[PDB]
């Protein structure tokens, strides 16, 4: 779903 | 003498990689996702080859983050295998690989792989 | 408190991995590889996850060995990623990249890729 | 003559690699995945070296399977990259990457890897 | 209907890829090297999702090249595992896996990694 | 979550 | 050294 | 050819 390292 | 890793890269998507390489080829530093606040701050550690080749092509190095901070807890590891290639167009060619803790390893989402280039100045 | 971490792993074909887990999420210590002498040993930083989940398979965690040390110098960095699983049958599962300095990155062995499995006992 | 490649592989956690391998580097058949049910098959296709060398360790080939049969479509394929090794403890050894095509490519679970080996019998 | 996989790719390198995405999920085609002359082209096989998500990014595929012609044989094979995404900055973005036969699998050389990106026109 | 490949 | 997929 | 990562 999610993850920081892809973070807008 | 002079390993031109030294200060901050920009990957292609708005994350920013801030790393001191030491004499003796640690890499200490930072990395700050693209929202670039202060939960988006995680320690980086890694190696580098201090003594790189004269004719070759780059520095060899690498890294990893583990996603964790005082903030927020990804439970998750990337590590960065790459290069450092010097010049005016100076760069660090990554290939990557994320691990989560929490997924039954040969499970889907255990390991993600891919890639990031590095350089002195955002896109 | 408690990682399981720290302390000595070895993979499936004679290679050595001794660490230390700091409360902080640091991974320090030395890869030794199968030839086991002065020669063999290597620095390796990484970063691991010091707050698991508890539901969660494991720790995920990351390292990086650039290859020179006093002896020799391969002009390359690996990195592990991957994640330790504690209990009676304790385990790092890893994938690993090589990448080498001296390569032209979008040529022929700049990046290799592998998998590791370390277990407390030699096989 | 004789690839040794043609006929029923287990990987080690319950999957099945029926394969043909003709004369031309061709490499057909099905992928049936630890359930192996009619809805647990997928066609696979692939390419193999039709000439190996004679002193050398094994035979290089690869193969892809898009996850979708008549029953089923996870949105993805895996293409496995390995080595064909003959003798009484015949294998195949691979690395594999599992792409989503939903997935926005430079996001989160976009591209999967992991590893797989091959036997003759199920572990 | 309407895969808009079916014709021809150029990575970033000087490379050629040309596909025929058939109804029922086959990818058959050719695979010239930079060098583009008749030595340089090889037999590719693959598989693609044949109905994608509609709100998806994109449609998965993969293909194999196993590096033998009638011309030369590098007792090699490369898988690329990737995505079409579709628009007039149309795209497959791709990892790729590269085995030798010849290299005992857990040695140096054995599986490289790297990434490609085909657009309908060179750079 | 799922994924054939990965299926018990 | 060589092969063919990275040939200029 | 040679690594030390991979040596016997
Ligand atoms: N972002
Ligand atoms: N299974
Ligand atoms: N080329
Ligand atoms: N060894």
């Amino acid at each position: 779903w999610s993850h920081p390292q892809f973070e807008k | 003498m002079e390993a031109g890793i030294t200060g901050t890269w920009y990957n292609q998507l708005g994350s920013t990689f801030i790393v001191t390489a030491g004499a003796d080829g640690a890499l200490t530093g930072t990395y700050v996702t693209a929202r670039g606040n202060a939960e988006s701050r995680y320690v980086l550690t890694g190696r580098y080859d201090s003594a790189p080749a004269t004719d070759g092509s780059g520095t060899a190095l690498g890294w990893t983050v583990a996603w964790k901070n005082n903030y927020r807890n990804a439970h998750s590891a990337t590590t960065w295998s790459g290069q450092y290639v010097g010049g005016a167009e100076a760069r660090i060619n990554t290939q990557w690989l994320l691990t989560s803790g929490t997924t039954e390893y040969n499970a889907f989402m255990s390991t993600l792989v891919g890639h990031d280039t590095f350089t002195k100045v955002k896109p």
